């Protein structure tokens, strides 16, 4: 799936 | 470590990011550390702990120094074009503290917005509520509830290494199918974390700001009444005495308007308006005569309450539209890989909003305060 | 800082009278509101009566009809008189100001521009 690399 | 694949590895990967935002992270250091730092300082040393707002604001302070501790780790690892050296112990730590700020800082000024109409409105019939006490057991109330909102930052923050680039991240993995990580978790941070707590803060000071107009309106009425006395009392014509006793009976309306003798002196003044029209203007001066000091006022305080409601709101309102957004993309509703470029390229500039903004509230919300002000000063001079 | 002195308190029998006094005293301007305040012994505190600057009062349901308060703000002084004492308003009544500064932001991390006073005893005695 989709990578959510942000802080928070 | 686990394998994964990226469905658009290229999305938000914009070199322009990679220099500016670790640049943004190191000023939001800077200033945070420095500003924050000094709130603890004054509060807690000079000032004892001595109220309500105090102890809201000073672990409004010591909130944002914790998640200030992890800001050097995002810096570089934005700076190394998303590359997690640190491990999978410290990346659960840093990715807890910044939910666990948004939260706690989030929850504190929604408790410390309850306490102004408590304290301006209702001073004597809550004051005994409000004690040292309930402000110590509020704040680990808020401890507990921001950490169980970043409970999930906790568990399914995991270090990944993704195929298409071998590049060990670490994040939260929207699996398309069997996958572990609740379906909303970003409405979480939407509801509860700005949507809820803005509608009480937007309450708190709105009943602020009538309470202040109904107290400043009622005087103004007053200075009208004794103003146009004296304009009475100097004038030389009807058309003087008709001009300020029609000022007098409009501001006995409206101070009415804020069970006794208010119609009494409405009607004494249309009284005095019947002599006054039929070219009487000695007579109508005795009757102005028989009829009929330093309260604190501050006009600006319309101004700061429209500032701090605007500066929680546009703060927060660019970081919690994109975190929409990203649910969006997670449930299903669009998997475009062009529109997920735009949400992951400004996720970073939104969170170097929404995080500088909350990292100076602590030092702005000292600065209302007269004596907070004067120590400041003192350490700088 | 803004003081408040407390005078009035005594000793009297059951179904008599008494006047609290308090004026406040260190203000550049006028008070905002002043109230009362008491604590029977082995309870916690109360608020007994309290009168603004434009004179609207608010009693508590167990005084009512009984105590008139009352405040001149010429001299920022506050009267409690108590009438029909009853032996269960044994305490020390306290009495309570609210004071902002010039230009007033309504913010107060020192003492919320809340002021006490020192306190006056009240005993009534049933027979
Ligand atoms: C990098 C972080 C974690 C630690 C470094 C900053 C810390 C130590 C903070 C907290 C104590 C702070 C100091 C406390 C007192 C003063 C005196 C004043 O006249 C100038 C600021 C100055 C000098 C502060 C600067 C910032 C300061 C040194
Ligand atoms: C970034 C968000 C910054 C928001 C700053 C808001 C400032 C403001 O709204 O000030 C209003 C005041 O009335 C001015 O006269
Ligand atoms: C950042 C650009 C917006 C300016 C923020 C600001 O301070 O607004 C000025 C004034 O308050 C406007 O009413």
């Amino acid at each position: 799936g989709r990578v959510y690399k942000h802080p928070a | 470590i686990k394998r994964i694949q990226d469905d658009c590895p290229k999305a938000g990967r914009h070199n322009y990011i990679f220099v500016m935002i670790p640049t943004l992270y190191s000023i939001i250091f800077v200033v945070g550390i420095f500003g924050n730092s000094l709130v603890v300082i004054v509060i807690y040393f000079y000032m004892k702990l001595k109220t309500v707002a105090s102890v809201f604001l000073l672990n409004l302070a010591l909130a944002d120094l914790c998640f200030l501790l992890t800001l050097p780790l995002w810096a570089v690892y934005t700076a190394m074009e998303y590359r997690w050296p640190f491990g999978n112990y410290l990346c659960k730590i840093a990715s807890a503290s910044v939910s666990f700020n948004l939260y706690a800082s989030v929850f504190l000024l929604t408790c410390l917005s309850i306490d102004r109409y408590l304290a301006i409105v209702h001073p004597m019939k809550s004051r005994l509520r409000r004690t040292m006490l309930v402000a110590k057991v509020t704040c680990i109330i808020i401890w507990l509830l921001a950490g169980l909102a970043s409970l999930p930052a906790i568990i399914h923050r995991n270090v990944f290494f993704i195929e298409n680039t071998n590049i060990t991240v670490c994040a939260f993995h929207y699996e398309s199918q069997n996958s572990t990580l609740p379906i909303g978790l970003g409405l979480t941070k939407n509801i509860l974390g700005f949507l809820f707590p803005f509608l009480i803060i937007l309450t708190s000071y709105t009943l602020i700001w009538k309470a202040l107009k109904k107290a400043y309106d009622l005087e103004d009425n007053w200075e009208t009444l004794n103003d146009n006395l004296k304009v009475i009392e100097k004038a030389d014509n009807a058309a003087q005495v008709k001009d300020a006793l029609t000022k007098m009976r409009a501001a006995a309306l409206d101070a009415q308007k804020a069970r006794h003798g208010f119609d009494i002196l409405v009607g004494q003044i249309d009284d005095a308006l019947k002599l006054a029209n039929e070219g009487k203007v000695k007579e109508a001066q005795a009757a102005a005569e028989q009829l009929k000091k330093n309260k604190p006022r501050n006009d600006d305080i319309f101004k700061i309450i429209m500032a701090i409601v605007l500066f929680f709101f546009f703060s927060w309102i660019p970081h919690q539209i994109f975190t929409f957004l990203d649910v969006l993309i997670q449930l299903g509703i669009i998997r475009d890989c062009r529109i997920a470029d735009i949400v992951d390229t400004a996720m970073p500039i939104t969170i170097c909003i929404a995080y500088f903004n909350n990292c100076l509230n602590p030092l702005f919300y000292g600065f209302l305060g007269k004596k907070f002000k004067r120590y400041f000063l003192q350490l700088l001079k | 800082q803004v003081q408040l002195q407390e005078s009035g308190g005594g000793l009297v029998a059951a179904g008599g009278s008494l006047r609290l006094s308090c004026a406040a005293s260190g203000n550049i301007f006028d008070v905002d509101i002043m109230g009362w305040y008491r604590q029977a012994p082995g309870k916690e505190r109360e608020l007994v009566a309290s009168i603004t600057d434009g004179g609207s009062t608010n009693y508590a349901d167990s005084v009512k009809g009984r105590f008139t308060i009352s405040r001149d703000n010429a001299k920022n002084t506050v009267y409690l008189a108590m009438a029909s004492l009853k032996p269960e308003d044994t305490a020390v009544y306290y009495c309570a100001a609210v004071a902002y500064p010039d230009i007033p932001t309504y913010f107060d991390y020192d003492s919320d521009n809340f002021y006490w006073g020192q306190g006056t005893q009240v005993t009534v005695s049933s027979l």
